RNA sequence: UAUGCGCAUAACGCCACAGAG
C-alpha cells in the first residue's frame, strides 16, 4: 500500500528512499543501478523497493472529498 | 607392566573396501616379529597415515607402570607421567568380540580381536599365544607411533 | 525478584548444582559456559534453555575435588567481565586512534 | 520370536531384576507341565509318524 | 489447531492458557489440599492457576 | 590449560576498518565464537532506544487506517539519547519527565488555491498531501526543554513517508515514546544489522600461470586475486583475500580446484555494525560490551547477596 | 550423520550436546572418557549418544546389550571398487551392524532401525527391557540431542 | 519347482477323479462356501483366515 | 572489505 | 503457503537473534524445513528461490513462465550463471552461521528469496472450548457449533477406539456424565 | 564363544517360560474391537482395484476392498474371480496326463 | 489467499474482506501475470526463505 | 441455558453453496 517503514529482514530504513528511487528512475538509471545508488546492498533491502507496489495511488482516486 | 600386546607393523594396504569415510582411513597392516595382522581404523585429520609406514603399535589396559590402577575416569589435570608420553597417537576402547576356531582344541592358532575405540574399530588376528590378554568388554589402550626407518 | 536459583543434586555433595538464570538466554549462557569451561577443576559445563515460552536458562557444573560448584561460577563470571573490560579498553583506545589519525591525515 | 531370544539370553540380568518370581511359592512349579511336555515327547519318539 | 513441541516430553501435550482458564476439574476440598485450592480461589478465574 | 588474562591480553587487538556516521567495520582478533555472538546478539536484541508506543488519535481521515499508521509510527527511529531516560513502571499510563517523550502530529491537506494552473502533479495541486517526519512535533513535557537543547530531540530521518494524503483528510494524533530493547520489540533494536565473519585465508598450494591465472582471478571476488605480468607471463597472487564472498566458484573449476584452498583464519572477526541513527556505532558498541559485563555484575551481585 | 565414523567431537562440543541432550538430569551427569587422547581429545558422535544413553537409563539397573542392523546398507558407503581381501570378511567390520554393550554405541549408525519406528531397534529394547516411560525418555532426548 | 493347476472356476468333487495326478491333499480354493460344503467348515475357517 | 587502517 | 502447494503453520516465531545468520549479513524471514521436497517434488520452489534471489540481486524481473526452458538449456544453469554474474553460489548456498553457537554452519545452506501468500485459515477462527453451557431441547446434550459456544462430538469411532483401550469409566465420563445424566423415576414392580 | 556370561541352560528356559506367562492377555482386553480395528485401519492404505493384466497365460484376482468386502461382508456364494489351485504329482505317468 | 481484494472498501458491503497490509509484486512471475496486470491486486509477500533444519519446530510441514 | 446487573434481554431447524484435515 505504502512503502515500508523499515526493511522486513533487517531493520534498515527504507520508507525514505521511495522518492529518491522514482525520482532516480526517472531520470534514466537502470534499477540496479537506481538501487545502488541508495546504498541498498543486501538483497533482502534490495526487494523491498524492487518489489513495492505502490497501492495508495491508485487508493486514492477514490479520495472523497473531490473538493 | 600392564601391556596386553607390543610390536612393529608395517602398512600393506589403504582401504581396500573401498568405503572412504570422511577424516578416517582403514589401515590394513601386516606384522614384522608375529604372524600377526591389522586392521585399524585411524583420525588422519590429526595423524596421518601413508603407504608403507612402519608404526610401533602397543596395546595396553593401563598408561600408569606404577600399578595398573585402571580408572577409566579422564582428568586433563594430570601431568604425571603415562605411557602415552613416548607415542604420538593413543585411542581408548572397548573389546567388543574375540573369537577363533576350535573343534575340541582351545585357541587353535588363531584369534581375532574385535577393538572399537568409539566407533573406530579393529581387529587383531593372529596366534593366540599372544592374544591372552584380551577379553570382551576389557577397556583397552592403543599406543602407536610411526617409526622413522 | 530473585533471579538465581541454585539447585543442588539430591545427593548433598554441593559438587553438582544446577544454576537457573531467569531473564538470560543464550548469550550470557554460552559466554559463560566458554568462560567455565577454561577451569581445570570443572568436570562439567553446559547449559540449556528450558523452553521458547519460558525466558531463564539452566546451567549446569560439576567439580572435581571439594570445592563447591559455586566457585566455578563466581570465577566464571568474574573472568567474563574482565574480558568484556579489556575489548571495552582495546576497542575505545583502537577508535580513539582511528579518529585521529583520520581527521589529521585530510588537513 | 527365535530370532530375538539372544538379545533375551543378554540382558538377563536386567530381566530377571523385573520378575522376582523365579523363586516365589505359588509360581515357578513347573511339575504338571514338565511332565506333560515330556508325556508328549515320549509318545512322539514311540511314534515318528502322526 | 496442532503445531508441534519438542521442549515437551513425548507423554505432554501444550495447553493454551485460552483453554487453561477455561477447562475446569471438580476438586473435593480435603485437609492435605486446601492451601493449593485455596490459592487456586483467590486467584479467580482469569489468573492462572 | 586455564584462563590465561595475559595471553587474552596480548594476542587480542581491536582494527578499525572504515568508521563514518551509521556504519563501522572493525576487527576482532583472538576472541571466540562465544563471546563475539554475545556480542552481536546484544546489538541486535538488547542495546535499548527510544521508540513509540502509545498513539492517542483525535481524529485521522486519512485512507492509512488507525492501528496501522500506529505501528506505522512506531517504527519511526526517535534521535533521542536513550541514556538519559528510565524505563516507564508498569502500569503508569502517564508518563513524567524521567521516562517518555511526546511528538504531536497534526497535518491537514487543503488544495492549493492559487498557483495550480490546471496541472496534473499533486505537488502544485495539493498542500501537505505527503505526510513526512520533518511534520512531527517535539511537546517537552516537564523540563526537558531546557534539558535537551533544540533539534536534539526529533526523528533521526526527516522524509520518511509515514501517510499521504487528499484535500479535506486530516491525521491529528499524539506519540509517547519509551524506552525498551529490541528484544522486547524490534522497534527498538538500535542497528540496521550487526553482524562478522571470519577472515578468509585463501592460499595457493601450486604456482598458477598463464590463462589459468586469468580464471583463478575470474573464479573469486573482484580484487583478492592480482594477477601480474611478472616477466611477461602472467602469475596469480592473493592479494586482500578479505574481499571474497566464499562463492567457492573455484570449486567448480576441475583442473583449479586442487591449487588453492579456501579456509578461514580461526577467531579473526570482520565486525559491520549499521546504526540507524540514533546513537553512533562505534557508541553502540561501546554499550553493547558494557551490556554484558552488566549481567555479569548482576550475577555476582545475586551470587553475594545469597551469601 | 552424527553416528557415522569420522565425526569427531572437542570436549566443550562433547558437553554441550550431553547437557542439551538430558535437558534437567537430577543427580551427576556421568561421561564417558574420550575416544582418542592424543594428539587431542576428541570423542566421537557414538560416544555423545552412548553418554546420553547411559544418563537415562534407570540409576538401578544395568544398560542394554543390543545387536541390530541399520537401514543405511553397507553398499551405500562404497566409493571405490572394493579389492577383496582374503582373510578379512567386510561386513564383521562395517557401519551396517549396530552393536550396543552396556549403554555404548560400538558400531553402526543410528538411523530409522533404531529409534524409527521400527522393531528390534535401540527404543523397541528400551521398551521391552525397560518401561515405556524409559522409551518415552529416550525418544525425547535423542530429540533435543538431534535437534542440538 | 513344483507344477500347479490353476482353474477360473469350481467344481471341488470333479477333481477327486484325478487322484492319481493331482495331490489333492493340497487342493485350494477361494469360495469358501465350496469349501465349506465339501471339506467341513474348520476348513473352511482356514480358508477365510 | 579494505585493509584495515589501524596497524596490529 | 508458498506458489508451489507447500502449505504450512506457523510453529514459531523465532528471535532474530537466534536466526541464522549469512556471511552477507543477512537471516532469513522464513525457515523452510528441507524435508518438505523429496515426497512432493517441487524442485520449482528451489528454481523460484535461485531465480528471485538473482531478480533482487541483478534488479531484475525474471520470466517463470512454464515450458520455456528444456533440458538443453536448464533453468538451473541459467539461473546459476546469473547468482555466478552476481558473486554468489552458482548453487544457492551461502555460507550461514549459527544464531545460537556463533560457529559457522559445517554445511552449506541454501538460501532465496521465494514469494509466500498468507491463506486466510487463522486459528482465531479455529480454537473453542466448551466447559458447560446451553443443550439441545429434546435430549439435553450440548449444542453444535463454536459460535453458539457448544461442544464437540465423542462420535461412534471414538467410542469404538476407547472401548479398545478397556477404559470404560472414561466412556461413562465421556458418554454418560459429560453428556446427560438424568434421574428417572420407574415403578420397580 | 568367550567370555561366558553366567547364564545357564535351566534359568534361561525359565525366563522364557515365565516370559510365555507374563506374556498372556488379561482378562477384560477387547480383542474384537482390536480385530475389527486391524482388519479396518490397514484397509486404508489398499487401493481399489488396481487392474494388472499379467499376460494372458497367468490370472488375475480381486485385490483389495472388494475381495476384503467379498470375504466379510457379503459372505458369497458367488465371487467375481473363482479359482482353485491343486499341485500335481512328480510321477512321469502325472506329468504325460496332466 | 488473504490478499488485496479491491480498491474500494467504504464502498463495498460485505460480509467478510480480508485485506493483506503491504503486498508485494512477485520478482519471479510468469508473463500471463502482467498480461492480466495483476499488480493490481497482489496476493502475496517476498521472503528471504532460508532452507534449513535448524530450529526443532519445523519438521513436519511445519515453519 | 448464556450475558449483564434475585432481576432484564437473547433461547431453532431444513436445504443449498463454499471451505479445512
Ligand atoms: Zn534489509
Amino acid at each position: 500500500m505504502i512503502i515500508p517503514v523499515r526493511c522486513f529482514t533487517c531493520g534498515k530504513i527504507v520508507g525514505n528512499k521511495w522518492e529518491a528511487y522514482l525520482g532516480l528512475l526517472q531520470a534514466e538509471y537502470t534499477e540496479g543501478d537506481a538501487l545502488d545508488a541508495l546504498g541498498l546492498k543486501r538483497y533482502c533491502c534490495r526487494r523491498m523497493l524492487l518489489a513495492h507496489v505502490d497501492l495508495i495511488e491508485k487508493l486514492l482516486n477514490y479520495a472523497p472529498l473531490e473538493k | 607392566a600392564g601391556i596386553l600386546f607390543e610390536d612393529i607393523f608395517d602398512v600393506k594396504d589403504i582401504d581396500p573396501e573401498g568405503k572412504k569415510f570422511d577424516r578416517v582411513s582403514r589401515l590394513h597392516c601386516e606384522s614384522e616379529s608375529f604372524k600377526m595382522d591389522l586392521i585399524l581404523d585411524v583420525n588422519i585429520q590429526i595423524y596421518p597415515v601413508d603407504l608403507g609406514d612402519k608404526f610401533r603399535l602397543v596395546i595396553a589396559s593401563t598408561l600408569y607402570e606404577d600399578g595398573t590402577l585402571d580408572d577409566g575416569e579422564y582428568n586433563p589435570t594430570d601431568d604425571r607421567p603415562s605411557r602415552a608420553d613416548q607415542f604420538e597417537y593413543v585411542m581408548y576402547g572397548k573389546v567388543y568380540r574375540i573369537e577363533g576356531d576350535e573343534t575340541s582344541t582351545e585357541a587353535a592358532t588363531r584369534l581375532s580381536a574385535y577393538v572399537s575405540y568409539g566407533g573406530l574399530l579393529m581387529r587383531l588376528q593372529g596366534d593366540a599365544n599372544n592374544l591372552h590378554g584380551f577379553e570382551v568388554d576389557s577397556r583397552v589402550y592403543l599406543l602407536m607411533k610411526k617409526l622413522a626407518f | 525478584k530473585t533471579a538465581l536459583e541454585m539447585v543442588q543434586a539430591a545427593g548433598t555433595d554441593r559438587h553438582c548444582v544446577t544454576f537457573v538464570l531467569h531473564e538470560e538466554d543464550h548469550t550470557l549462557g554460552n559466554s559463560l559456559r566458554y568462560m567455565i569451561m577454561k577451569n581445570p577443576e570443572v568436570e562439567f559445563c553446559g547449559y540449556t534453555t528450558t523452553h521458547p515460552s519460558e525466558s531463564k536458562i539452566n546451567l549446569r557444573i560439576q567439580t572435581r575435588g571439594t570445592l563447591p560448584a559455586v566457585e566455578p561460577f563466581q570465577r566464571g563470571l568474574n573472568e567474563l567481565m574482565n574480558v568484556c573490560q579489556h575489548v571495552l579498553d582495546k576497542f575505545e583506545a583502537s577508535i580513539k586512534d582511528y579518529k585521529d589519525q583520520k581527521a589529521s591525515r585530510n588537513e | 520370536q527365535p530370532k530375538q531370544f539372544p538379545f533375551l539370553a543378554s540382558n538377563y540380568e536386567v530381566i530377571m531384576k523385573s520378575q522376582h518370581l523365579h523363586e516365589v511359592l505359588s509360581r515357578a512349579d513347573p511339575k504338571k507341565a514338565l511332565h506333560h511336555f515330556r508325556a508328549i515327547k515320549k509318545w512322539q519318539s514311540k511314534h515318528p509318524n502322526t | 489447531v496442532i503445531c508441534p513441541d519438542m521442549y515437551i516430553n513425548t507423554n505432554e501435550i501444550g495447553i493454551p492458557m485460552v483453554f487453561a482458564t477455561k477447562l475446569t476439574y471438580p476438586q473435593p476440598v480435603t485437609p492435605w489440599n486446601v492451601q493449593e485450592l485455596r490459592q487456586a480461589v483467590i486467584n479467580g478465574p482469569n489468573v492462572h492457576p | 590449560d586455564a584462563w590465561d588474562q595475559d595471553r587474552f591480553e596480548k594476542n587480542f587487538r581491536v582494527d578499525v576498518v572504515h568508521m563514518d556516521e551509521n556504519s563501522l567495520e572493525f576487527d576482532m582478533v583472538g576472541i571466540d565464537a562465544a563471546i563475539a555472538n554475545a556480542f552481536r546478539r546484544i546489538l541486535l536484541a538488547e542495546v535499548p532506544t527510544m521508540a513509540v508506543e502509545k498513539v492517542l488519535v483525535y481524529n485521522n481521515t486519512s485512507i492509512v487506517q488507525d492501528e496501522i499508521l500506529a505501528h506505522r509510527l512506531g517504527l519511526i527511529p526517535i534521535h533521542a539519547d536513550p541514556r538519559l531516560f528510565e524505563y516507564r513502571n508498569q502500569g503508569d499510563e502517564e508518563g513524567t519527565e524521567i521516562d517518555t517523550l511526546q511528538f504531536r502530529l497534526q497535518v491537514r491537506c487543503t488544495r492549493n488555491p492559487h498557483a495550480a494552473k490546471d496541472s496534473s502533479d499533486p505537488n502544485e495541486l495539493y498542500v501537505n498531501h505527503k505526510v513526512y517526519t520533518r511534520h512531527m512535533t517535539w511537546i517537552p513535557l516537564g523540563n526537558q526543554a531546557d534539558l535537551f537543547p533544540e533539534g536534539t530531540i526529533r526523528p533521526v530521518h526527516d522524509d520518511i513517508l509515514i501517510a499521504q494524503l487528499r484535500p479535506g483528510q486530516e491525521i491529528d494524533l499524539l506519540m509517547h515514546c519509551v524506552k525498551g530493547i529490541g528484544k522486547d520489540h524490534a522497534k527498538f533494536s538500535p542497528v540496521a544489522t550487526a553482524s562478522y565473519r571470519l577472515l578468509p585465508d585463501i592460499t595457493l598450494l601450486e604456482p598458477v600461470e598463464g590463462e589459468a591465472a586469468e580464471e583463478l582471478s575470474r573464479c573469486f571476488s573482484p580484487g583478492v586475486i592480482e594477477v601480474q605480468e611478472v616477466q611477461g607471463k602472467k602469475v596469480a597472487r592473493v592479494a586482500n583475500p578479505r574481499l571474497d564472498t566464499f562463492s567457492r566458484e573455484i570449486f567448480r573449476n576441475e583442473k583449479l580446484k586442487k591449487v588453492v584452498r579456501l579456509a578461514r583464519v580461526r577467531d579473526h572477526y570482520i565486525f559491520s555494525v549499521e546504526s540507524t541513527g540514533v546513537l553512533p556505532p562505534d557508541v553502540l558498541v561501546s554499550e553493547a560490551i558494557k551490556v554484558l559485563m552488566g549481567k555479569c555484575r548482576r550475577f555476582l551481585d545475586e551470587l553475594d547477596a545469597v551469601q | 550423520s552424527m553416528t557415522t565414523r569420522g565425526c569427531f567431537f572437542t570436549r566443550e562440543h562433547y558437553m554441550e550436546l550431553v547437557y542439551r541432550g538430558l535437558t534437567d538430569k537430577v543427580g551427576r551427569v556421568k561421561l564417558l572418557s574420550p575416544s582418542i587422547l592424543k594428539p587431542f581429545p576428541l570423542w566421537t558422535g557414538k560416544q555423545v549418544v552412548s553418554t546420553l544413553l547411559i544418563n537415562i537409563i534407570p540409576e538401578d539397573h544395568i544398560p542394554l546389550n543390543l545387536s541390530g542392523k541399520a537401514k543405511i546398507t553397507g553398499k551405500a558407503w562404497v566409493k571405490e571398487t572394493p579389492r577383496s581381501v582374503p582373510g578379512f570378511n567386510p561386513d564383521s567390520m562395517c557401519e551396517s551392524q549396530v552393536i550396543i554393550r552396556e549403554g555404548e554405541l560400538l558400531c553402526g549408525v543410528l538411523d530409522k532401525a533404531h529409534y524409527g519406528s521400527s522393531a528390534y531397534g535401540l527404543v523397541h529394547c528400551c521398551y521391552e527391557i525397560y518401561g515405556g516411560e524409559t522409551s518415552g525418555k529416550v525418544l525425547t532426548c535423542l530429540a533435543r540431542l538431534f535437534t542440538a | 519347482k513344483e507344477l500347479v493347476l490353476n482353474t477360473e472356476g469350481i467344481n471341488l468333487p470333479e477333481l477327486f477323479k484325478y487322484a492319481e495326478v493331482l495331490d489333492l491333499r493340497r487342493l485350494y480354493s477361494n469360495d469358501i462356501h465350496a469349501i465349506a460344503n465339501t471339506y467341513g467348515i474348520e476348513a473352511a475357517l482356514r480358508v477365510i483366515e | 572489505g579494505n585493509p584495515p587502517v589501524t596497524g596490529p | 503457503a508458498s506458489r508451489h502447494g507447500q502449505k504450512g503453520i506457523l510453529s514459531r516465531l523465532w528471535p532474530a537473534e537466534d536466526m541464522p545468520f549469512t556471511e552477507s549479513g543477512m537471516v532469513p524471514d522464513i525457515l523452510f524445513n528441507p524435508h518438505g521436497f523429496p515426497s512432493r517434488m517441487t524442485i520449482g520452489m528451489l528454481i523460484e528461490s535461485m531465480a528471485g534471489k538473482s531478480a533482487a540481486l541483478h534488479g531484475l524481473c525474471h520470466d517463470a513462465t512454464p515450458f520455456i526452458f528444456s533440458e538443453e538449456n536448464s533453468a538451473l544453469e541459467y539461473f546459476g550463471e546469473m547468482l555466478k554474474a552476481a558473486g554468489y553460489n552458482f548453487y544457492g548456498t551461502e555460507r550461514l552461521y549459527s544464531g545460537i553457537s556463533g560457529l559457522e554452519l559445517e554445511a552449506d545452506i541454501f538460501i532465496g528469496v521465494v514469494y509466500y501468500q498468507r491463506l486466510r485459515h487463522m486459528v482465531s477462527d479455529k480454537f473453542q472450548v466448551r466447559t458447560t453451557g446451553a443443550r439441545d431441547r429434546v435430549t439435553n446434550q450440548p449444542i453444535g457449533g463454536r459460535n453458539v459456544q457448544g461442544g464437540i462430538r465423542f462420535g461412534e469411532m471414538e467410542r469404538d477406539a476407547l472401548l479398545a483401550h478397556g477404559t470404560s469409566f472414561l466412556l461413562h465420563d465421556r458418554l454418560f456424565n459429560c453428556s446427560d445424566r438424568s434421574v428417572a423415576h420407574v415403578c420397580v414392580k | 564363544s568367550y567370555e561366558k556370561s553366567e547364564l545357564s541352560l535351566d534359568r534361561l528356559r525359565t525366563l522364557l517360560q515365565l516370559k510365555w506367562q507374563r506374556s498372556l492377555c488379561e482378562p477384560g482386553e477387547a480383542v474384537g474391537l482390536l480385530a475389527a480395528q486391524s482388519i479396518g485401519e490397514p484397509s486404508t492404505q489398499m487401493t481399489l482395484n488396481t487392474f494388472h493384466f499379467a499376460g494372458r497365460g497367468e490370472m488375475n484376482v480381486t485385490l483389495g476392498i472388494p475381495r476384503l468386502r467379498e470375504i466379510l461382508m457379503v459372505a458369497s456364494a458367488n465371487i467375481k474371480t473363482p479359482m482353485m489351485s491343486v499341485p500335481v504329482l512328480n510321477t512321469k505317468k502325472a506329468l504325460k496326463r496332466v | 489467499t488473504m490478499g488485496f481484494p479491491l480498491l474500494t472498501y467504504q464502498d463495498r458491503s460485505d460480509n467478510k474482506l480480508y485485506r493483506l497490509q503491504t503486498p508485494q509484486s512477485p520478482l519471479v512471475r510468469p508473463s500471463m501475470y502482467d498480461y492480466y496486470d495483476m499488480d493490481n491486486y497482489p496476493i502475496g509477500t517476498n521472503a528471504i526463505v532460508a532452507v534449513i533444519s535448524y530450529t526443532g519446530y519445523d519438521m513436519e510441514d511445519a515453519m
